[PDB]
């Protein structure tokens, strides 16, 4: 049961540096190699580098000049530092565990979740959550839809969960749309039995990590 | 240093078909290739190592073959949860490299959407803007057209659509068409309507609300 | 009577699970198990639960009146408040005997409905109180806050007030529901007057037979023969004067 | 009025205004109540006076 999780600012002024920290639970960072990998937009994966507390590291030659990777045995922290970030360096970043040798060689079974680093001079702006009430009047057979619109947010990473993880079936959390303002807007929708509208309530937990906003809003007819 | 070229970077097959994805290499990798399944918005999940060794917990239907310069990932009975981008990797020599990935999608029975309209939120209205939303839910032919009629006045501008990726269970899609207007907020107009046009519908389905 | 994995409370309150016990046979020596799987689905407790159990020791058969008002009554409330808990074979449902009363058009007018069986047998009327987690929740179900529930019978009159407070999540719901019961005599009446938070009943039980029974708890399952002796451990055959079995 | 609101016990109490015998120079009395609050259990006090 090894767990990897990344922490990242979301925004890095261009021509400056990128600092990322992958915290590891369930393994001593002293006794494993660790990997940083990059994924811009929907494009392919790019392996950034490898490091080991007691072993010389190897970094991808495209990024070598800018990459430095360190380890903090006290807090089990795997670090990534990208000097002189360009616009191209805007990407999702993943940390992973380089397993010990097997008769299958070096394998990576354990991955992080990924943090999206955008590279902009723009300013962190928090979302605005507004409900999408159900038109109970609509016959719509026996089904009815609920929503939580999330508008005017500038760091793209935005997470939406319904009823604190209790609602998972029927949820369609749409992809971001970049508006003319330069700000993003998500819609999250849930199809529901029309019957359960009266007795059960419906809530949205929306957590814009870069702005540290966590607006939870109710959807009442 | 060593490139990894995959094929075809776009597939589509109904459930049960065999699928096979080829991955070629600038140099010989002997058997140091690995295959990954990246689902929508998730980390890659390692499918195959040593170019043939299935990792534990991967279904019997995945199978990797090849040595040297050409390699093949094969799915025996493509299932709905297999919708994903599939990648390929050299752990032969550094720097490590990946393929461009191939997106395996799923052909399905045609599904008619279910349409919903959402009027703008009063709180937003107080802020000084307004948004109406058409929700098209669970349709297979991703291709559909949604029109915005404002008292029978089509208005292409002030509208943005976004699409879900394929569901793992249904392999269906959903659309959100967001009409964003605030000229007199949405005053000067009594009715709003979505004209939704799709193959699963004999004649276009409009839905409409006249609140404001 | 076999109760498989249903509590007595569930069998009497009509829990969607084990609704296989609605056509009660005319005979009943309680075979209940300790900690049944399907009990009071929607988190709650039964007032004077063991007293009811003791009366059941005498009772041997029941008859659902199916006359207590009805779900059709929809004058002031909505008869459509099924819960995401109490799943019927995996389908969200609620106790059939009691009813999830809920405000109608953003308005929950106090209902002074009342019933007197005038039948020849006694009654086992059942009702409940919903203790919500938020006042907002209370308003969503009953726009009236700080509600009251008045039970007016010939012998017992108790006014009850719901305790609005978030508790632990059970079956996805931290709200609780108290279940009350009373024995309505033939020609005895019961008046219900509720501000809000009322779970009125729709069925009750006519005491068909009050013979001799017990609530022996036995994790054993039925096995088909028939003696003049029964114990939660088993059934005796020879007839000596004393017993060290149970 | 004095309202004690816990997860298990809710009791509303009203003071009995009445002169009694003088004890320690005071005929007023004070009732003392107690409850066991579980970890993660709450107690709401609402008092008129
Ligand atoms: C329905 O509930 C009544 C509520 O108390 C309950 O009380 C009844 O008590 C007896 C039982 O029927 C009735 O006495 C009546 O006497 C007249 C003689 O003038 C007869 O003609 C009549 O048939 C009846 O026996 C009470 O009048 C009645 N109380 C009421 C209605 O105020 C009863 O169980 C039941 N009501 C009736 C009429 O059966
Ligand atoms: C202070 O008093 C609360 C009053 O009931 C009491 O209830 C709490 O119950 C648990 C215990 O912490 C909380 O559950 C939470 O679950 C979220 C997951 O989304 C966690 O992030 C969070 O840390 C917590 O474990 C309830 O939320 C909470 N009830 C409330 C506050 O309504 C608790 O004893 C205590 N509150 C907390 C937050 O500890
Ligand atoms: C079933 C019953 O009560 N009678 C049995 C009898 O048939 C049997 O021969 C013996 C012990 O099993 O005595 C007793």
């Amino acid at each position: 049961q090894v767990q990897l999780q990344e922490s990242g600012p979301g925004l890095v002024k261009p021509s400056e540096t990128l600092s990322l920290t992958c915290s590891v639970s369930g393994a001593s960072i002293s006794s494993y190699y660790w990997i940083w990998i990059r994924q811009p937009a929907g494009k392919g994966l790019e392996w950034i580098g490898r490091f080991y507390t007691s072993g010389s590291p190897n970094y991808n030659p495209s990024l070598r000049s800018r990459v430095t990777m360190s380890v903090d045995t006290s807090k089990n922290q795997f670090s990534l530092k990208l000097t002189s970030v360009t616009a191209a360096d805007t990407a999702v970043y993943y940390c992973a565990r380089e397993e010990h040798i097997t008769f299958g060689g070096v394998i990576v079974r354990y991955w992080g979740q990924g943090t999206l680093v955008t590279v902009s001079s723009a300013s962190t702006k928090g979302p605005s959550v507004f409900p999408l009430a159900p038109s109970s009047k609509s016959t719509s057979g026996g089904t009815a839809a609920l929503g939580c619109l999330v508008k005017d947010y500038f760091p793209e990473p935005v997470t939406v969960s319904w009823n604190s993880g209790a609602l998972t079936s029927g949820v369609h959390t749409f992809p971001a749309v970049l508006q003319s303002s330069g700000l993003y807007s998500l819609s999250s929708v849930v199809t529901v039995p029309s019957s359960s509208l009266g007795t059960q309530t419906y809530i949205c937990n929306v957590n814009h990590k870069p702005s540290n906003t966590k607006v939870d809003k109710r959807v009442e007819p | 240093d060593i490139q990894m070229t995959q094929s075809p970077a776009t597939l589509s097959a109904s459930v049960g078909d065999r699928v096979s994805i080829t991955c070629r290499a600038s140099q010989s990798i002997s058997s140091w290739l690995a295959w990954y399944q990246q689902k929508p918005g998730k980390a890659p999940k390692l499918l195959i190592y040593k170019a043939s060794s299935l990792e534990s917990g991967v279904p019997s239907r995945f199978s990797g073959s090849g040595s040297g310069s050409e390699f093949t990932l094969t799915i025996s009975s493509l299932q709905p949860d297999d919708f994903a981008i599939y990648y390929c990797q050299q752990y032969n020599s550094y720097p490590w490299t990946f393929g461009q990935g191939t997106k395996v999608e799923i052909k399905r029975t045609v599904a008619a959407p279910s349409v919903f309209i959402f009027p703008p939120s009063d709180e937003q209205l107080k802020s000084g803007t307004a948004s109406v939303v058409c929700l098209l839910n669970n349709f297979y032919p991703r291709e559909a057209k949604v029109q915005w009629k404002v008292d029978n006045a089509l208005q292409s501008g002030n509208s943005q659509e976004s699409v879900t990726e394929q569901d793992s269970k249904d392999s269906t899609y959903s659309l959100s068409s967001t009409l964003t207007l605030s000229k007199a907020d949405y005053e000067k107009h009594k009715v709003y309507a979505c004209e939704v046009t799709h193959q699963g519908l004999s004649s276009p389905v409009t839905k409409s609300f006249n609140r404001g | 009577l076999i109760l498989r994995d249903c509590s007595v409370a569930g069998w009497l309150l009509g829990n969607p699970m084990c609704d296989e016990f609605i056509n009660v046979p005319e005979w009943s020596y309680i075979v209940e198990k300790a900690n049944p799987v399907n009990d009071l689905c929607y988190p709650g407790d039964f007032n004077d639960y063991e007293e009811l159990k003791h009366l059941l020791s005498r009772i041997n058969h029941f008859e659902k009146i199916q006359i207590i008002p009805k779900s059709s009554w929809s004058s002031h409330e909505a008869s459509l408040g099924v819960s995401s808990a109490c799943p019927y074979q995996g389908k969200s449902s609620f106790f059939r005997n009691v009813v999830w009363l809920i405000k109608k058009n953003s308005t929950y007018p106090t209902i002074k409905r009342s019933y007197n069986n005038t039948n020849q047998e006694d009654l086992l009327v059942l009702w409940g109180i919903h203790h919500p987690n938020d006042a907002a929740e209370q308003t969503k179900l009953y726009q009236n806050p700080t509600t009251y529930i008045s039970v007016g019978t010939s012998t017992l009159n108790q006014r009850l007030v719901p305790r609005i407070a978030t508790r632990s999540k059970v079956n996805g719901q931290s709200g609780r529901m108290e279940f009350f019961w009373t024995i309505l005599k033939p020609n005895d009446a019961i008046n219900f007057e509720s501000n809000g938070n009322f779970i009125a009943p729709e069925y009750a039980y006519k005491i068909v037979k009050k013979g001799d029974s017990t609530i022996m708890k036995s994790e054993l399952e039925y096995g088909n023969c028939n003696t003049t002796c029964q114990t939660p451990k088993g059934a005796i055959n020879t007839s000596l004067p004393f017993q060290n079995i149970h």
